[PDB]
């Protein structure tokens, strides 16, 4: 559906739950 | 993807972890 | 997940992130 | 339509409008 | 409950108020 | 104390899990 | 609503949320 | 289509890139 | 200026209102 | 204005960039 | 673009608006 | 090191550029 707004939740769900860790973000 | 993925459906802290390095 | 000092807005999207559809309860005062 | 995306920010709006009083916040 | 009223029509911070403690 | 726990000191997943419903 | 210093983006989305559909200015400059 | 939402992340984005700029809201 | 109101100094409701349009 | 057009597509911060003062 | 501190959700959320469709990566640790 | 670089250090949109796939 609507990415843009989609996207912009999921990396900062990803910055919670990955931490030191880190992730790639790759919309594909 | 994870935006494929995520964007539908909802996930959890769990399928979300999948993507962490 | 992160290991970091949580406050005001940050700490109640971790909320609603981690609870998930159980909801959570926010009571800041002292 | 997209509670998920739509609660994220429901809940930061309850944050700063309800303040020392808190709130619950119940998806049902 | 809130998500059904503040997601369709969008509510104001005295509609919003309504939820708080 | 939610702000205590976790705002001016640091909590586990474990810990925020307590505040949920 | 909060008793608290609001910046950055805290503050501009603290205005989105009480101006509603009048909207608002936002000039931070000294 | 779902202005509210959409509008929270522009003015976010605003921020970021006008900076001391600043700018002003008008959804009309 | 809003900065100087409402970031290193605290403003309310009424106050943050002289920013909207 | 900037809500029809960037709401609907995805803008560019140099679209962006036209809204600013 | 601003002139500030990024930090911890703002600092990914800029990356997400500046790098567009190239998407980016975050690797925070030391 | 990207929070060397922009957390406790300031960098131009430039700088944040480089951590862009
Ligand atoms: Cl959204
Ligand atoms: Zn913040
Ligand atoms: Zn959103």
């Amino acid at each position: 559906v609507n990415q843009y707004l989609c996207g912009s939740h999921l990396v900062e769900a990803l910055y919670l739950v990955c931490g030191e860790r880190g992730f790639f973000y790759t919309p594909k | 993807g994870i935006v494929e993925q995520c964007c539908t459906s909802i996930c959890s802290l769990y399928q979300l972890e999948n993507y962490c390095n």
